[PDB]
């Protein structure tokens, strides 16, 4: 079975490796220019043509892809719209690997949003690509638990591991033909957009648990959850939730505890502005905080 | 006598305009981009509001210099953090744009009354900073806080040179922590109100702490605006032309206090105030140029002036007015 | 034993971990703002004060360090001069961890220069810091072999492993007191400066083996060895040496072989300008090359 | 590399041009109002004489900045009496006209190599004047001798600001009493030659007395032009771009002498000279900033440079050439 | 958010100003030489009338660009006969004077929202004119009607270049026959109202004939101002900065009609109108670019917008308001 | 008749200057930044070299326009890769700086002879590109190669408008691949020599391959400089004023070849050449607007001109001179 692949990031790399292990002939890989693996380097190393146009929804690319005559198309964490004029070129269809328990968390950054929302589980889904983005029928879905101490990076590795497990068996299954797919129920779908810097802004009137989840959701290597001490921005890299004061006020400086709408949030590590990461107690002194 | 105040919408503009309108022979042209601080003079027959901005306008300001007799340029950024966070803008506004106004006065042979700054003395070791004798001491170029001090000093020297070479009539004045009713906002680019007392009163009003940088042992002098504005008014009057080419410190050297003591005085006056309960509890003193006392011999000589208001009455009056005019819903 | 540490990069992280495992009390860590571990994050996480001034050779820092009263000072891949007024504050001395078999390869980037020069071995050296940079007496030195297929990143991991092994035993030894150090013989020293972009420029008149070593020396994640096809820059990410034409001329385009002063260099993978990495054969077409 | 020297018709212009023409990759554009000091390069294929005056020309200088790669503005009045006799002209030429040239470099993204002055340190109390750490100390405004020092310093700060804010590539240099063959005339508005040694040699040549202002106990450092020009040449070469944004004292701190001692050294070298008999008897020493020694760490670091010529060889060579080229009929 | 509308005294100015004043965070500065079309906003606290003319004023417009955050230049002549009768004036106003305003935005780093024109596509053969993909087709230089189209296109390219090279923040918009209440007069030099419907309504109002140039088979799209202004308002809001550097057709591609059909629709709505009897009998259809349909994918993507008003309601509402506000004594 | 050639140091400058100096009533003012291409006219009594650069000079060029009678601006970048790599510089030089020169001619009522370009027709589908009738066809704005074509076209329209409105006397000319001895360097910003033949001859000279973009089936016309310069000379003579306001293609429409055929012709002439052995072996043809044939009716009518040299003699002469003047040591 020959295929044209759209891929990026660790998921893109493992998807390409899985296709290769399943005997697919990858005619070309479409990716993006830039801690994760490089799909371009993997393609370059495997001798697979690789392209990184900013936008493929143009006849120039439709024709180039048509000439490659893919039987099937795969999208593994490609970040841009691949329009139907391209996807319809593959008689066996197009399939996308999405990092959530679809229909929940369609859209962008499901890895981060499930942590923001304090979900206790998430998963990977391989689904048919239809007109409507992330809504096509499910070939297979594999759930993973989210542990209280998972942060974006540890959950990312778990998702990649699940993706490897899922693809290892589903790719050969697709090679044998159409699989009876599971329809997504629109009434159960949720969709998220790309996260803006504002989406990681800590608002102290919220419950400490919610803020703690935000810290976990964008912990290093992600940008970090942030707030301000007056006009000084600071980032909270790691935190701890604790069980009678104005929200946002300092309860203690060592450890650094901030009163929230409910409970308190201990800033275990963080940084002031673009300064270096330090323990919360030191950050408190750096920011001029006092009980 | 047509008096042109550039940057009238503030502390000095307010108090100066009040004073000049008491007298029957002044027409005040108050130039600014807003009028909220002086809105009660807008209907006065001898006040004339002029729309303007010294960074945007060329010809309009030039016109008003020609039209008028004496000019007081009060537009400048003197916010210390800005000296390091936005040094170029401090330089451009405080130096370059004011230099244009100086040159308009030179060209149309008008008198200029220019606010130099007490920061020009820098780390001068004299106990009394003397306009005519004290050496000016700043740090290396790698200490950028001094850009404001040195910009203002070079402007003084340029004024001095126009005076010597081109017959410019000038008086330079240096205010030392003037204070009273209608203080400028902390980030208004208008000269005149003590940033140290505004900040402290703000701490009490907001319930934030009072920062004592290294214990707050650095000593400053504080001057009631009634004293200050009286002096400035006499510079405007210029009896006997005795202010021509003069540099005049205007402050009260007996109103000396460290930031710590100023802190305690304000706090005492605050806790005693009938409106104190509208404001938060005291967040406390927070430990985080050592003296700046003016010589006032030039003001004694030229203006026959000496300050009349004690520390405590100025503190009390300044605080009282601030608290009473705070908008408690905002 | 209390210490003030200057550290950066993976070596900095492992040095800090080794000091902690050896029972040293780290009062403060000096590092730099920016694939390797972050010393700042490690410090922030361990609750150790961390500073990243651009330059410490000023009385402000001498006094701050003096107040910390270190018994000993360590430098683990800190990149700037730490002058004697600071180093002399530690009665037990100051020690630096350098990535080469000192006295050879003093200076900058010994990891890359040993590959550039085709060395078959390198190592890690812990030495006393004296007035003259990288010239102090040796506490211990551990050699590692450089394999023909090592590139900068694989050699880097081997050096870090050697550093861990060396520090694990030498740090406790230093804690017991002065060790009889091995003097470096100046007549045997070599010193290298910071590498400029010009230092990774491939000159085809040279032997293919030398160019191959250059490719290995700055392979990804380093910047890559480069050359030009007329006015078009290209980078050679990986290569192979092969055993009668103008140097720089194309011998074949698939595989892409370039004639050198001696032998030929196959460009296994590379990229044109800031384009994506691709196999040499594709790069040849991208660059308009023909036999 | 096209090097634009403004004020080429002098000491630095001569010695710099000689040095750059030795190297095969320099085109020297030497701008001036005369060419007598450099007339032997006029026929050189890689020297280009440019007619000009930085106070008169706008567009012509601007053009030549655009045409060239690096610019060295050497036009300035540094004659002490002039600081007090003609302060406005010192300010206009040294500050205002050089500021225009700076802004041309900013605009066309050219590198500037600017002669700051050792006078910027003023009465700094460090034993070694350090470009990056020493505080700058001047007297009050009523001591007008400091107008030159402060004009030059403000120009440095303006260059620094263009560098920070506008990506200007600059190096600043501070010469300390460079000396050798082809000294500028005492009243030439061109930077570079030690006015103290030119004056003294002139005293001996004319048979006038050597003035020791308060006994001549003030100490200065003296630098052979072969050492100085080598450093300046390396700044031009800018190996590793290590001179970018740097301020570099160029002097020999071991060549220290009071004016008295410099006096005696010159006199000894003079009395020993085979052409001494063409000059009058010694009129004698006449009793009528106490130290000025450079730190040269920046030059060590950036240029790998250190001075190689002892006091005595520079004195002897400087005197010898001066005497030999004096026109004895005039 | 300070919004500067140049040429506010018209259709777009009226409808845009209404929309922005509904929202609590807009200050509208409406620049024009008259105010009759917007006189009901003159007393609004967040509307600011500014006297001006983009051909006469330099500094005053420049000032207002600096003062404001976003700028909408709506002054242009788009009267077809003028392209041939007064081409130089069309070029001078539409190109040269608007280019000055563009450069003010570049200089003060302000956002510009610029009305490009649907005429830029010219004789493009795509069925749907696409901002990002359609080729632009004009006739030879001997067909001077194209001077307007090509002037506007070159202005787009210049904006695009400032965006690429100088960080100008822009959005370009192309209206397709916007229509509704308060249409511009046919010879007002203000962009926005469909000249084709204004002319036709005028024919009915005056009792002149409707000219069908070659049978009036050329097809156009028509857009209710409620739809159009909603889109423009979203460009101003710029959610997610999704309009940055974008070119956006704003029209309703389903509201397609030949001039003939538009004619009949208007006539039907007219004959049915209760005030029809104040107007003359129908003088009749008079036989005397073949398609111009927008792609609106960019508006879909950037603004999440699609048009909501059918042809018939826009026709009826546009006609109704026009007739009701006609002065029957004049 | 004083003829001002801006950008004289090249192909057209050389051949035009030769032609005009044959005639006894021409004074040629050749403006440029160098003179190596025309150094043999520097001593001619009726040639006058003028130092200059149209991006740097304002007044100097303006002067020379006033001094002269007719002006030929030949400075422009027409290097295709530059249209995409440095579009702003192509626009600034080719459009903006030439527009200044046009306005100088308008102001001093001088005649201008302006090199338009054959690129203005773009993808015109006429078989013969006609100055007075052919439509001009370019791609969308997202195809930036067209910036050169459209800049030149707008300049033509601006010239045309000055002619109509301001009495400017002009002739526009469009060269089609002029070729002969003394070809411009490929990256010289001077109009006139066929970049396609220079490139190909360069391939043969260097031993690089000849690139056939998509097989090199696109057809071009090639014109001997003896024919071209004869036409341009007649435009200068302007018998009967028949060139006033005219646009004239100058090319030989019978000298048509695809790049492939031009390739083979050059190669044949090369392999036959007695100096071929100084050059490398042929590296080969490398597979990597489809027609551009001029109408020459305007040249027939206005100039009574038709081309006299066949393809083969122009090819041979062009190649021969190029090879003979190549410096074989460099």
């Amino acid at each position: 079975m020959k295929t044209v692949v759209f891929a990026y990031h660790d998921m893109g790399c493992l998807g390409i490796e899985a296709l290769l292990a399943a005997g697919y002939e990858i005619s070309a890989i479409f990716t993006h220019t830039d801690f994760y693996g490089s799909v371009a380097r993997l393609a370059a190393e495997r001798g697979i043509p690789v392209y990184a146009p900013d936008n493929v929804n143009h006849p120039l690319w439709v024709e180039r892809i048509a000439q490659l005559s893919p039987d099937v198309i795969f999208s593994f964490y490609y970040r841009h719209l691949i329009y139907d004029e391209i996807l319809q070129l593959a008689p066996a269809g197009a399939f996308n690997l999405h990092g959530s328990l679809l229909p929940k968390y369609r859209g962008r950054a499901p890895l981060n949003w499930v942590l923001v929302n304090g979900e206790t589980e998430t998963g990977v889904t391989l689904h048919r690509m239809v007109k409507r983005a992330d809504a096509g029928a499910i070939v297979a879905q594999l759930r993973i638990a989210i542990a209280p101490d998972d942060i974006a990076i540890t959950l990312h590795h778990k998702l990649c591991h699940a993706a490897r497990q899922l693809l290892e068996q589903t790719l050969p299954a697709i090679k044998h033909g159409n699989i009876l797919e599971i329809a997504q129920r629109e009434n159960e779908a949720t969709c998220f957009g790309r996260r803006t810097p504002d989406d990681s802004f800590l608002e102290w009137h919220k419950p400490a648990s919610v803020l703690h989840n935000m810290v976990r959701a964008v912990a290093d290597p992600w940008p970090g959850a942030f707030s301000y001490v007056g006009n000084q921005k600071f980032t909270v890299w790691s935190s701890r939730v604790h069980p009678k004061a104005q929200p946002g006020s300092v309860i203690s400086v060592a450890p650094l505890l901030i009163a929230c709408g409910d409970g308190a949030l201990e800033i275990v590590t963080g940084q002031a502005g673009d300064g270096i990461t330090m323990q919360g107690s030191q950050l408190a002194q750096t920011l001029g905080l006092v009980q | 006598m047509r008096v042109l105040i550039l940057g009238v919408n503030g502390f000095i503009g307010n108090h100066l305009t009040e004073r000049l309108l008491r007298e029957d022979h002044y027409e005040v042209y108050g130039l600014d981009i807003g009028s909220d601080a002086i809105s009660r003079f807008l209907n006065h027959p001898h006040f004339h509001f002029v729309e303007g901005d010294i960074s945007i306008h060329s010809e309009w300001i030039e016109y008003h210099v020609k039209k008028c007799d004496v000019v007081l340029p009060l537009v400048a950024i003197a916010t210390p953090i800005e000296y390091t966070r936005n040094p170029l803008r401090v330089f451009e506004l405080d130096f370059e744009e004011n230099l244009r106004i100086i040159r308009y006065c030179v060209k149309y042979r008008k008198r200029i009354i220019f606010p130099s700054t007490s920061e020009v003395y820098g780390m001068c070791s004299d106990k009394y900073f003397d306009e005519d004798h004290s050496n000016l001491i700043v740090g290396p170029v790698n200490k950028p806080r001094w850009i404001y001090s040195v910009s203002k000093q070079l402007l003084d020297r340029v004024i001095w040179a126009y005076g010597e070479k081109e017959g410019l009539q000038f008086t330079l004045f240096r205010p030392f922590n003037w204070m009273g009713p209608r203080l400028d906002n902390l980030n208004a680019a208008r000269i005149g109100s003590s940033r140290a007392i505004t900040q402290l009163i703000l701490n009490l009003v907001e319930g934030s702490p009072i920062k004592l940088i290294d214990g707050g042992k650095q000593k400053r002098c504080f001057t009631d605006i009634r004293d200050g504005i009286e002096a400035l008014y006499r510079i405007i009057e210029n009896a006997g032309n005795r202010c021509d080419g003069e540099i005049i410190n205007i402050g009260n050297p007996e109103n000396e206090a460290s930031i710590e003591e100023l802190g305690e005085m304000l706090l005492a006056s605050f806790e005693k105030h009938p409106l104190r309960h509208h404001f938060p509890p005291f967040a406390g003193f927070r430990v985080v140029v050592e003296h700046r006392k003016p010589s006032i011999r030039n003001a004694h000589r030229c203006l026959d002036w000496e300050p009349k208001i004690d520390m405590q009455e100025t503190i009390d009056e300044t605080l009282d007015f601030f608290l009473r005019t705070v908008d408690l819903t905002d």
